[PDB]
């Protein structure tokens, strides 16, 4: 009940704070004014060109391990349970591959950026 | 209203996936899908698994960042279409759109629906157990039997980690 | 721009971030000099020099001096010349003092820039109580200097070149053992001495590669 | 009348946010640039005034004109000071961005920049001084201040 | 593998830090004498309600009261 | 005549390597840069208080343009035109005729203060001491054209900071 | 009741974000040698007052070929975050006491990073494109080892829940078995709010502005209050993982004084790091986190975990 | 200790500036509440002080008048409000006053 | 000097002193003179509606002694 309450509170707030800055001064709007801004020249092209990436490797690594490591997550709470040997090796196993998986990314040139 | 609070955030939950579904632009469909999150693990949030929620929800957001990345690096257009540039997306926005509230409406009026399965109209809020579950949350010992239990589960899918990693490698080489 | 020396247009080709040509445009600041040079007489002419550089304006002085004297088979009296290398020496310290600061405040350390200004406007106040301006001073003639120096004056370069070497040592302390900004300049810009050379490169980029030259 | 004490107050407190809150752009051309970073510098220490230089001209108060207005230059200032919001204020300083200076009867030169872009206060020298150009701050803080933009809206 | 050892700690010492300290998180818990105490400190904790056995005649390890002598105490817990 | 900068070979012993890596895994160099802005923190800042302290000048100032007077209400100028001569941008116009009393007087001298490059040429070529360059830097204008001093004005400021400029060219005139 | 506890939450954080600007531009000027505004009032009181007054009677300069609903969504996304966010921090006692506020507070800095990523994309320029790529690119830098960091250091509390964590520290601060993880977390939090030396996105030196290059005033203002609630907000969460004070159930105002000075420091140790170090470039901090900082968390991880079975002190999850 | 001493002696700059309400008025006149010797006053009201214990460039400073020449400078004071025959030894041109 | 940083960073502590103090006021308003009860498990829910029920006022923090029983 009350974090909706709060999160309507702060979107009202911010959503507020724009709405103030709009129609509170004096606007002069031309058709100079409101242009993409490139250090006084004009821009070549557009920005919906295709930006070529160079840290994909890298992105995919981290889209594997940010779930990789949310498995991680629980271990706090799997320290409370009987079975303490086997929640032991299971946890170091898991850090384990990961640091194999970490090294193999590391030695075969997979953290270096592209060009 | 309020006991509808579940069954008003799934149709925010089909909402987003109208939404993105239609396929607009990859950066609007990246924006819907973290709306569908947002609303998704607020659905499971109510029932109870916060942790599976949040996790989720962060999950989400990250693939989604990744994404929104490789769509402003690769997958860009000159005039990228927001609903409505393009007719047969507002089109199929708007019967998706639609479909859901005529649903809706059929639901809310009998409190029954035939749609391949069978439904009911009432809020989910019946089905809830009336007792307590001591000192501890059911979902929090079940994630955390993961290692206690599983450790074939946890073998496999560590394995799997690791053989996709390597082949993460070995597709993007070239040569 | 604040990273571009105020007026200059690179024209750059990236493949996302990674440049890949670059093309510097110029122009923006051409006055056209060397044609009201020509239409103006030789101390006429001399203010022009000091503008060209406009943090080295008594370096340019003694140049245009020095080719004025060789033309006029004249030289200056030995005080003069000793009064112009002490002050083409203080120029050199206003020079470097800006080049290093604004160079680390491209990179990002904007500090040194508050702590060495304080030393360039001692400095300038050495030229304004020589010359009567700040920085154009136009004391530098065909001929020696134009006016001599104020009573008290060397004290108080005594004092402050005394002052000057904790100065630079407080620098070096904040930028020369510095991780970060060994990771900005240990591999960046790396020029051979025949490249140097064939590019007509002058000065610190031919010191800089080993080239032992100094004139 | 009261409305017009109203406006009155209004309107000075508007002028004093706008006076003390200056926000000029990183834009220099020629040496009077590198008088303006000598004003920048501890001694002068224009921050004390709520001067503070912005890299963007959309979030600049003011635009000062250091250095040689040259002919290739003209569009991209005339530009720059076009993206900026209103109110804008201009102030020239040195004899190149007044009147030409040294280079008034150059082919590439515009014979200062009131010919570009409307100006507000005109400091000279070559250079002017950290200490002119400080003066020249604070009068363009008096001419904000002594603005009249409400009440003469309450005349109109 | 002297001259490895020092090579390694002079080019990169944050892996052989990492590798010393995963090294001894694994061999470490296999030596202590103390992670039993972990077992059965885990094992003592009560989530549920200790459930009662019906009374048949003979059982003789089961106290009818928790404060009789009979039953697993946790001195040792209290001690440590 | 030169010195090797940066041809420094390290150490290889195992105290010095061991120094090297606690300094990598504990910051040493980041906590000397910390403690030099901490003492820079505490010292007098070096601001002075404008505009009730002005910053230190000296007599050979080069400012705002004035005429002088001999010390008989007669103005200095006798309209000899090596001023307008030797200025390198040509900011100084002069047209004379004899007067009434038939003494050779100007009837115009304008300086253009936006054409101006503030150098003294036209202070030491006077013969006569009557054009000087003043003190005056605060004298920034809200409009262009009145930077355009015409003879009223500079006799104007003549009469404004003679009593400044007097005593500056007492000091300095030793030197010249 | 409730509006009045969370307008007493929302509107201090706000006036501590314009007195942070004060404090900001004074400190950063004496670390410089010279002297911060003192002329607006008595010792520059009133500087964040002309600086919000003069910011929303400007012009707001929404670009024509910017998409205006992203455009407007974002800096309202950024402040919302920054405003429901600072929730479950207990002072002593939290607004919200969620018994996940550690994955909860991880979540939403998670989602903060898509304001910079639809500022840099909807405003139709290629700085800001690179602002929001450098964003991109600072988040895959930072996050895992974020999260690893604060799993590692919350193995020694029990539970994610953040009012159990001044029980945890009752005896001793938590920096003292977890400096490293302390050092590498105030690094994770510097590179997180896209603080100097890894600013990287409003970058004044590579680019002219970054992502809020477009953006004029009003809508401007808003990214700069997110980033100072956000650095406040990481300088309380880092007193509380780190360095948690005596808590007398009796007297709370003994725990409010305590970690509001050493946040107070915590953020000036912000500012001395910001006056004095280089800009990182955005390609070596990819190869900081995933080169250095993960191989030891991983080690410290391994360690923190199998620390508590061996030497039975498991803490308690109640 | 030391710490008293900086209390005593910013005790005497609130009382040398003739109480409460002259600090309070050369606090938001001048932002500079410290005492100095009186030097010299001209024929417009303005006072200039020296303290030469100060560093170079703060050991004279002048405190401007509220009327000069029918305007209300109370608050917009101006640089060039000064006369020349203190233009000399303001601007450090002279030892002499 | 440096001791003028001092009056602004003071205003920040009050600016960090307001809010979380207030909360434990109003904590210490709502719940009658105690701290607002916290229910991180299911039983200590269960004992606050029990409480609820049996205060007969339909506020939990109205607490009912050994004075009720005969
Ligand atoms: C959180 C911090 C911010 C808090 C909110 C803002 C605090 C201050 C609120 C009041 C500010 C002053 C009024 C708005 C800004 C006006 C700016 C301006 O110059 O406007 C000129 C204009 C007047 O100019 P004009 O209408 O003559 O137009 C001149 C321009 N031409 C001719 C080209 C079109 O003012 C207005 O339009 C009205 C402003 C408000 C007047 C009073 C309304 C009632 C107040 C009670
Ligand atoms: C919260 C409490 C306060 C925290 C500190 C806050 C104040 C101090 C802030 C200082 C300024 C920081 C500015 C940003 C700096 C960014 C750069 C950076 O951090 O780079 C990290 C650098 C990275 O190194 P690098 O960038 O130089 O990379 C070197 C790369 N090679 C080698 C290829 C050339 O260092 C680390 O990553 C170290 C992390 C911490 C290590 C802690 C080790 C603890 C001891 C372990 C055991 C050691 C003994 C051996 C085993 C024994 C077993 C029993
Ligand atoms: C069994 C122990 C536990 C093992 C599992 C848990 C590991 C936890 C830590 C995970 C680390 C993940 C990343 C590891 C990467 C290793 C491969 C690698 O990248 O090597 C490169 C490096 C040389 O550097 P370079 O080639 O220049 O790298 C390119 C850019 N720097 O190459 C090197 O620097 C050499 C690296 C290999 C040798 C390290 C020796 C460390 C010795 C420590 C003390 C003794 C420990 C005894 C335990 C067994 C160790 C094998
Ligand atoms: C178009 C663009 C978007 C425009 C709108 C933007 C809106 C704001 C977006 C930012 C905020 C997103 C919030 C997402 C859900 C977060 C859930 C959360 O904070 O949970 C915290 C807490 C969990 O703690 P728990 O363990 O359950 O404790 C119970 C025992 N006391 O939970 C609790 O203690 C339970 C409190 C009640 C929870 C009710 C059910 C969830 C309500 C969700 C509201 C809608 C969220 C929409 C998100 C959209 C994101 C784009
Ligand atoms: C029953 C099965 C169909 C359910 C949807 C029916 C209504 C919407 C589709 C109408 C037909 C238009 C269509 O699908 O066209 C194919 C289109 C790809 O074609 P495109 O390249 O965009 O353009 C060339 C010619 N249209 O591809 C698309 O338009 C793909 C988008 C489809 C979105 C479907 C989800 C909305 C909800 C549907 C009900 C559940
Ligand atoms: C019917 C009656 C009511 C009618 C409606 C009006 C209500 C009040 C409106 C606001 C106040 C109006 C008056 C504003 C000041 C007018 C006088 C003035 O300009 O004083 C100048 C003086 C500084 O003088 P200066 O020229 O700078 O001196 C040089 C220094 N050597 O300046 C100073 O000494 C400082 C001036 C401070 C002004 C007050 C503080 C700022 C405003 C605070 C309240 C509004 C904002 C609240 C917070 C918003 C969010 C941040
Ligand atoms: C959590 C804590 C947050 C604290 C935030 C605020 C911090 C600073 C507090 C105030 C400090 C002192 C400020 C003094 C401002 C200048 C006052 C002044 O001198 O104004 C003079 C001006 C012109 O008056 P004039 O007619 O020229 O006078 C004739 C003189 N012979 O006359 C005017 O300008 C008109 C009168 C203006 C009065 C303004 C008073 C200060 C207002 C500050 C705003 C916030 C107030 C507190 C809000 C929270 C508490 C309720
Ligand atoms: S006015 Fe003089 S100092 Fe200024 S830019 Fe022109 S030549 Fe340089
Ligand atoms: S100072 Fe130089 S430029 Fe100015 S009027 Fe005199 S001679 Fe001409
Ligand atoms: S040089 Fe002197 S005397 Fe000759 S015209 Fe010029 S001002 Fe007059």
């Amino acid at each position: 009940m009350n974090l909706m309450i709060t999160l309507l509170t702060n979107f009202t707030l911010a959503t507020l704070l724009v709405t103030i800055a709009f129609w509170l001064p004096q606007l002069n709007v031309y058709s100079e004014k409101t242009s993409p801004y490139e250090c006084g020249f004009d821009p070549m092209g557009s920005a919906r060109l295709p930006f070529s990436m160079k840290f994909f490797l890298v992105a995919i690594t981290f889209l594997l391990f940010d779930l990789e490591i949310a498995l991680l997550l629980p271990l706090p709470w799997a320290s409370q349970t009987t079975n303490l040997n086997t929640m032991l090796t299971m946890a170091l196993l898991l850090i384990f591959l990961l640091a194999v998986s970490l090294a193999y990314e590391w030695t075969q040139k997979g953290l270096e950026w592209t060009e | 209203m309020m006991t509808y609070i579940v069954f008003i955030l799934s149709i925010i939950f089909v909402m987003g996936f109208v939404g993105f579904s239609s396929k607009p632009s990859p950066i609007y469909g990246g924006l819907g899908l973290i709306v569908s999150g947002g609303v998704g693990c607020g659905i499971v949030l109510n029932f109870g698994g916060s942790f599976l929620g949040l996790m989720v929800f962060l999950i989400y957001l990250g693939g989604m960042m990744v994404v929104f990345g490789y769509t402003t690096a690769m997958a860009t257009e000159q005039y990228p279409e927001v609903w409505v540039s393009n007719k047969v997306v507002l089109g199929t926005f708007i019967t998706g759109l639609l479909m859901e509230f005529l649903m809706v409406y059929y639901v809310l009026k009998d409190k029954e629906v035939e749609i391949v399965f069978k439904f009911n109209g009432m809020g989910d809020w019946v089905i809830y157990d009336t007792g307590d579950s001591g000192f501890f949350s059911e979902e929090a010992m079940g994630i955390a039997a993961l290692y206690s239990y599983g450790t074939w589960l946890v073998i496999v899918t560590g394995w799997s980690l690791l053989i996709g990693v390597v082949v993460i490698m070995e597709i993007t080489r070239g040569n | 721009h604040p990273a571009a020396h105020g007026v200059l247009r690179l024209v750059m080709e990236l493949s996302g971030e990674m440049v890949r040509k670059c093309d510097p445009h110029i122009g923006l600041l051409h006055r056209g000099t060397e044609k009201l040079i020509e239409y103006k007489t030789y101390l006429q002419a001399l203010p022009y020099f000091d503008r060209l550089d406009y943090v080295s304006m008594m370096c340019n002085e003694q140049a245009y001096s020095l080719a004025v004297e060789k033309l006029l088979n004249i030289q200056p009296p030995p005080r003069a010349q000793w009064i112009r290398v002490l002050f083409g020496e203080i120029t050199r310290l206003l020079n470097h003092i800006m080049a290093v600061t604004t160079h680390a405040l491209d990179i990002g350390a904007m500090t040194p820039f508050f702590w060495m200004f304080e030393e360039r406007e001692k400095m300038f106040e050495f030229y304004e109580r020589v010359s009567g301006a700040r920085m154009h001073a136009a004391y530098v003639r065909p001929g020696g200097v134009h006016q001599d120096l104020p009573l008290g004056l060397m004290d108080d370069i005594y004092e402050f070149s005394k002052n000057f070497s904790l100065r630079i040592d407080e620098l070096e302390e904040m930028l020369t053992n510095n991780r970060i900004w060994r990771n900005r300049t240990v591999d960046i810009g790396v020029v051979t001495a025949e490249d140097a050379l064939n590019y007509g490169f002058s000065g610190v980029m031919l010191r800089g590669s080993g080239i032992q030259w100094d004139l | 009348s009261r409305g017009e004490y109203v406006v009155a107050k209004l309107d000075d407190l508007i002028n004093w946010a706008r006076r003390s809150s200056l926000w000029p752009m990183t834009f220099g051309l020629a040496c009077c640039a590198v008088e303006m970073m000598h004003m920048a510098a501890p001694r002068y220490d224009m921050d004390r005034f709520g001067v503070v230089f912005r890299a963007s001209p959309r979030q600049s108060d003011v635009m000062i004109v250091a250095g040689t207005l040259t002919n290739k230059m003209a569009p991209a200032l005339r530009k720059v000071y076009d993206q900026m919001p209103e109110p804008r204020y201009v102030v020239s300083m040195g004899s190149c961005a007044n009147g030409g200076g040294y280079y008034h009867y150059s082919y590439s030169v515009v014979r200062g920049c009131d010919r570009i872009v409307p100006v507000d206060i005109y400091v000279p020298g070559c250079p002017p001084t950290a200490e002119a150009l400080l003066y020249g701050i604070l009068q363009l803080q008096k001419k904000i201040k002594r603005e009249k933009r409400l009440r003469i809206w309450y005349r109109r | 593998v002297a001259a490895f050892l020092k090579n390694v700690w002079a080019k990169e010492p944050v892996l052989v830090a990492s590798f010393a300290i995963a090294g001894l998180a694994v061999i470490l818990p296999t030596l202590s004498p103390y992670t039993k105490y972990s077992l059965m400190i885990n094992r003592a904790t009560p989530y549920n309600y200790p459930v009662p056995l019906r009374d048949d005649g003979n059982m003789p390890d089961v106290p009818s009261h928790p404060q009789d002598p009979q039953g697993p105490s946790l001195e040792w817990l209290k001690r440590l | 005549t030169y010195k090797y900068v940066n041809l420094r070979e390290p150490s290889m012993d195992m105290k010095s390597v061991t120094d090297r890596a606690a300094q990598t895994l504990l910051w040493t160099e980041l906590i000397r840069g910390l403690g030099m802005t901490l003492s820079y923190l505490f010292r007098e800042p070096a601001t002075i208080n404008y505009p009730f302290e002005k910053g230190p000048l000296s007599p050979r100032f080069r400012g705002e343009h004035a005429l002088r007077r001999y010390p008989s209400g007669e103005e200095r100028c006798i309209a000899c035109k090596l001023c307008e001569a030797v200025c390198p941008a040509q900011a100084i116009t002069i047209e004379a005729e004899p007067r009434a009393d038939g003494s050779r007087r100007t009837t115009r001298y304008d300086i253009d203060m936006t054409k101006c490059i503030y150098c003294g040429f036209c202070q030491e070529a006077c013969p006569v001491d009557a054009i000087v360059e003043g003190p005056n830097f605060e004298f920034s204008t809200e409009t262009h054209e009145e930077l355009l001093y015409n003879k009223e004005k500079l006799l104007n400021n003549g009469d404004k900071w003679e009593a400044e400029i007097a005593a500056n060219i007492q000091a300095d005139y030793l030197y010249r | 009741m409730f509006m009045i506890n969370v307008l007493t939450l929302i509107i201090p954080i706000l006036l501590a974000v314009a007195f942070l600007t004060l404090v900001e531009r004074k400190v950063l000027g004496y670390m410089q040698f010279r002297k911060g505004p003192n002329v607006v009032g008595p010792y520059g009181l009133l500087q964040p007052i002309a600086d919000a007054i003069k910011l929303f009677i400007k012009e707001p300069l929404r670009p024509a070929t910017s998409s205006i609903s992203m455009f407007i969504l974002a800096p309202i996304l950024a402040l919302t975050l920054a405003l429901t966010m600072w929730i479950p921090l207990p002072m002593p006692y939290p607004l919200i006491n969620m018994n996940l506020g550690v994955l909860f507070m991880l979540a939403m800095s998670s989602l903060a990073v898509y304001s910079i990523l639809w500022s840099g994309w909807a405003s139709n320029s290629k700085y800001a494109l690179i602002g929001a790529l450098r964003a991109v690119a600072q988040t895959i830098s930072y996050e895992v080892t974020l999260a690893i960091i604060l799993l590692s250091v919350l193995l020694m509390n029990g539970s994610f829940t953040l009012s159990t964590l001044i029980i945890t520290q009752e005896q001793v601060w938590l920096i003292f078995p977890a400096w490293p993880l302390a050092m590498m977390w105030f690094i994770s939090t510097l590179a997180e709010t896209n603080r100097a030396p890894f600013d990287l996105t409003e970058g004044e030196s590579e680019l002219v502005s970054g992502f809020n290059v477009e953006y004029a005033a009003g809508p401007f203002a808003l990214f700069f209050m997110a980033e100072y609630a956000n650095i406040i907000m990481m300088n309380i969460f880092t007193t509380t993982l780190f360095l948690g004070a005596f808590h007398n159930p009796y007297m709370p105002e003994l725990y409010t004084i305590n970690f509001t000075i050493k946040s107070l420091l915590l953020s000036i140790t912000f500012l001395w790091i910001r006056a004095s170090y280089p800009r990182f470039r955005y390609d070596q901090l990819m190869h900081l986190l995933w080169k250095n900082f993960l191989p030891l968390t991983l080690a410290l991880c391994m360690w923190h975990v199998s620390l508590p079975i061996l030497l039975s002190s498991i803490p308690p999850q109640t | 200790m030391e710490l008293l001493q900086v209390l005593k002696r910013g005790l005497q700059q609130v009382s040398g500036h003739g109480g409460l309400r002259g600090y309070l008025r050369v606090l938001f006149r001048a932002n500079d509440v410290r005492v100095g010797t009186l030097v010299g006053e001209d024929k417009y009201g303005n006072k200039y002080y020296e303290d030469n214990k100060q560093f170079f460039g703060r050991h004279r400073w002048v405190i401007y008048t509220t009327e000069m020449n029918g305007k209300n400078t109370f608050w917009d004071v101006d640089g060039s409000m000064v006369p020349p025959e203190w233009h000399r030894w303001l601007h450090c041109m002279t030892d002499d006053p | 000097m440096w001791f003028e940083v001092l009056p602004g960073i003071a205003v920040m502590g009050v600016c960090l002193f307001i809010p979380g103090m207030a909360t434990a006021r109003i904590h210490r308003f709502s719940n009658g003179g105690r701290e607002k009860r916290v229910a991180h498990y299911s039983y200590q829910w269960y004992l606050m509606e029990r409480d609820r029920r049996v205060s007969g006022v339909n506020r939990y923090y109205v607490s009912k002694g050994l004075e009720n029983i005969d």
